[PDB]
């Protein structure tokens, strides 16, 4: 909606990069619509992205810039999780109540529940957040949630 | 339940966001890199088909 | 000029400019200081199949004015200007070789060139790899960059 018209140029810069990456032609594969938006700072769920036109695989539909406008606009309204919800989520997996979840349990929730991530994605986020298990094989989920929420450069 | 499921998915979306945003700088750098490669190879291809370069190249061995 | 010379602020290294001078001398068959359609035809016939008169006339047309060495060097530097250095090209390639193997899988580089960025067409692809240094399914970009920049592997 009330995009800064800066967020429009922002979207233009992102669009151009992705357009370039699947063949510079002024169109971005619809399978990348979600990733474009993610580059603009938002965290849409798969389901949010499909609902605005994102497709399920490469090579199905290609979209021009003007198509990305309403899509990005629509996604900004997408619900984003809060720290409270994340802690409430993980708390359910904390039998002991000491803020720990086993590295295995964490990998399980991330790859088997909700809109499941791949074991490779999990590998990458664990690596990027430099998440470490203690001697018992456990991790402090609060730290992980905070690292994830803060971003790759660490205030996001 | 359905709430827990949604919360978990929102957390995964944060993760998906993190990963793609992390990858952004590398994609920008690589576009520059692929641009350089594509451009200079083409320049080389054009040069190779320029009659003057063909003449110059055949003549070199005699210098 | 006949030995050492520059028309411009062409930025050609003294060593190449010297080569060109000596090529110029051989190209100028009648040894009068200028390159005419006659010199070009003679030296060409001497070295192999000569281009047809039409082509001969069309290359002479590129020199707006007596084709003396100054003019010769002028059309070559204009042709050679505005290209990236060996170092820049090499680093460009290395951006897709994180482990610094100094090579790229042949399918990866072909995929990058044909399906991403400013897509190479089938002819560009064919012309590019007919010359490419490839062995073991590995494209040697360090050798390749050397070749296209002339400090390498095209001939000899
Ligand atoms: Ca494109
Ligand atoms: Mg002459």
């Amino acid at each position: 909606p009330k995009l800064s018209q800066d967020e429009i140029d922002d979207l233009k810069d992102v669009f151009e990069l992705f357009d370039f990456w699947d063949g510079r032609d002024g169109a971005v594969d619809a399978f990348k619509l979600g990733d474009v938006c993610r580059c603009l700072g938002i965290n849409p769920r798969n389901e949010d992205v499909f609902a605005v036109g994102g497709t399920h695989k490469m090579g199905e539909k290609s979209l021009p810039f003007e198509e990305f406008l309403p899509a990005y606009e629509g996604l900004m309204d997408c619900e984003q999780g809060t720290f409270a919800d994340y802690m409430e989520a993980f708390k359910t997996f904390d039998r002991e109540g000491q803020g720990f979840i086993s590295g295995a349990e964490l990998r399980h929730v991330l790859t088997a529940l909700g809109e499941r991530l791949s074991d490779e994605d999990v590998d990458e986020i664990i690596k990027l957040t430099d998440l470490q298990e203690d001697l018992e094989g456990n991790v402090k989920y609060e730290d992980f949630v905070k690292k994830v929420m803060a971003g790759p450069y660490p205030d996001k | 339940d359905e709430r827990l499921s949604k919360i978990i998915s929102m957390f995964q979306a944060h993760i998906r966001g993190y990963l793609i945003r992390k990858a952004y700088k590398k994609l920008q750098d690589q576009r520059i890199g692929l641009s350089v490669i594509q451009r200079n190879i083409r320049k080389w291809l054009v040069l190779r088909n320029w009659q003057w370069w063909k003449l110059y190249s055949k003549v070199k061995p005699l210098l | 000029a006949d030995k050492a010379a520059s028309g411009v602020l062409t930025k050609l290294p003294q060593k190449q400019i010297q080569e060109m001078k000596e090529a110029f001398s051989m190209i100028d068959v009648d040894r009068d200081g200028f390159v005419s359609k006659e010199d070009i035809k003679a030296i060409s016939e001497q070295l192999g199949r000569a281009p047809d008169d039409k082509e001969l006339t069309a290359m002479l047309k590129e020199a707006p004015g007596p084709l003396n060495f100054t003019m010769f060097l002028s059309i070559f530097s204009d042709k050679l200007s505005g290209t990236d250095s060996e170092e820049t090209i090499r680093n460009a390639f290395a951006m897709f070789d994180e482990q610094e193997t100094k090579k790229l899988n042949i399918e990866y580089i072909k995929d990058l060139l044909e399906n991403m960025g400013d897509n190479f067409n089938k002819d560009e692809m064919r012309m590019t790899f007919k010359e490419a240094p490839v062995e073991g399914g590995k494209f040697d970009y360090v050798k390749f960059t050397a070749m296209i920049k002339g400090s390498g592997e095209e001939e000899a």
